[PDB]
């Protein structure tokens, strides 16, 4: 539902 | 991890005047049309306050005389014109990546004339007295600048031994400071000489500021 | 209408977990973009954030403590829980919660007023304060000081006000120092000298980690 950058970023830089 | 380096790391500016603070990132913290840098504004005794976000986003109900500025790895934030209330710590905070980071902060000191210490001893208590302590407090109340030296006299000698300081941060309305100076020993001991003074040297003394307590009256 | 409070031990044995709560009123955390997050500060020192939730229950840990943290969330009461395993000294700090108001960028617009928390193997330890007024042999005045001597407590914080908080301006709280395992704290308040004693000054005391509350009027010393 409108994924932001920032949420991917985190998911990205996620452990 | 990106690491945030703060520059100044302490700014000392007069009202009406320009503090600038940078923030170094290890890493670019811009990508795609966003730089993840945030600022807040920590007053003493508060929680930080959300000043700018994404590095040139003043927030709502924050007056634009602090303007954040920067793009990739430095960021800029400028509190121009400095006002009272600025007596606080400034950090900068990146959510780029995990995990997040601040920076280690910048405290800004506002510049204001001297002021000299009003400088008021106190004997210890009746009630202190009865479980047998004996605390001689010295309070040295709104000066500037930051610098005071205390020195205490048990009945003409220096005692090193059993003496704690502590300093004000900064009052944002009168932008001075405050000090107590505590002298700290057995009720016994408190009980061979009769004579406690307490030396008070400032920037803006030419002599010292004396201030004793006759036991004897 | 946006308020978050921290709520917490106070003092902690060390080994023993660390167990915090945010309640919150003003937005809900089923809003869409909406988030909850704990940073901390030691003492003198800078900010450091632990973890925070999303209004979809994604939950992120700082990986430097990932072992030993924990984070929920109650939609329903407006709270969220952190829970942090195996607390050590270096876990001594001041513990905010904050909110995160949108999906579009991580920055925390409004926080909660911190909740202090203490590990340590020492004994919560209620304050003696010492009232402290100028002593017989006086002087000219226009304006006299007086003042509270809060001494040989633990843990932090302690919290002074005079007349319950109607004698706020001319007040100088110190902050706290440690001797021994006991922090002692001292307080001035600057009155115009022609209201003392004619006006009662009272320094009002409360340190809730020992849950106690002592109220002390300053009083000439007389004799």
């Amino acid at each position: 539902a409108s994924l932001s950058l920032q949420r991917l970023l985190e998911a990205l830089s996620a452990e | 991890d990106i690491v945030l380096t703060q520059s100044p790391a302490s700014l000392a500016v007069s009202l009406g005047q320009r503090a600038t603070i940078s923030c170094r990132a290890s890493k670019s913290v811009s990508t795609s049309g966003y730089s993840f840098m945030h600022w807040y504004q920590q007053k003493p005794g508060q929680p930080p306050k959300l000043l700018i976000y994404l590095a040139s986003n003043l927030e709502s109900g924050v007056p634009a005389r602090f303007s954040g500025s920067g793009s990739g790895t430095d960021f800029t934030l400028n509190i121009h014109p400095v006002e009272e209330e600025d007596a606080a710590t400034f950090y900068c905070q990146h959510s780029r990546e995990l995990p997040y980071t601040f920076g280690g902060g910048t405290k800004l000191e506002i510049k204001r004339a001297d002021a000299a210490p009003t400088v008021s001893i106190f004997p210890p208590s009746s009630e202190q007295l009865t479980s047998g302590g004996a605390s001689v407090v010295c309070f040295l109340n709104n000066f500037y600048p930051k610098d005071i030296n205390v020195k205490w006299k048990i009945d003409g000698s220096e005692r090193q031994n059993g003496v704690l300081n502590s300093w004000t941060d900064q009052d944002s309305k009168d932008s001075t400071y405050s000090m107590s100076s505590t002298l700290t020993l057995t009720k016994d001991e408190y009980e061979r000489h009769n004579s406690y003074t307490c030396e008070a040297t400032h920037k803006t003394s030419t002599s010292p500021i004396v201030k004793s307590f006759n036991r004897n009256e | 209408q946006v308020t978050l409070k921290e709520s917490g031990p106070g003092i902690l044995q060390p080994s023993q977990t660390l167990s915090l709560t945010c309640s919150f009123s003003g937005f809900s955390l089923s809003t869409s973009g909406m988030g909850v997050g704990w940073i901390r500060q030691p003492s003198g020192k800078g900010l450091e954030w632990l973890a925070h939730i999303w209004w979809d229950d994604v939950k992120r840990y700082n990986p430097a403590l990932k072992s030993r943290l924990t984070i929920s969330k109650d939609t329903s009461s407006s709270q969220v829980f952190l829970k942090i395993a195996s607390g050590d000294t270096i876990d001594t700090a001041t513990y905010y919660c904050a909110r995160i108001p949108t999906d579009d960028y991580y920055a925390l617009d409004h926080w909660g007023q911190g909740a202090s928390v203490t590990v340590s193997s020492a004994k919560t330890t209620p304050p003696s304060v010492y009232p402290l007024a100028p002593g017989s042999a006086a002087q000219t005045n226009s304006m006299v000081t007086l003042g509270c001597l809060v001494k040989g407590y633990f843990p932090e914080p302690v919290t002074v006000t005079w007349n319950s908080g109607s004698l706020s301006s001319g007040v100088h709280t110190f902050p706290a120092v440690l001797q021994s395992d006991l922090y002692t704290l001292s307080s001035s308040v600057t009155v115009p000298s022609s209201t003392w004693p004619s006006e009662t000054v009272t320094c009002n005391v409360a340190h809730p980690a020992s849950s106690t509350k002592v109220d002390k009027k300053i009083v000439p010393r007389d004799c």
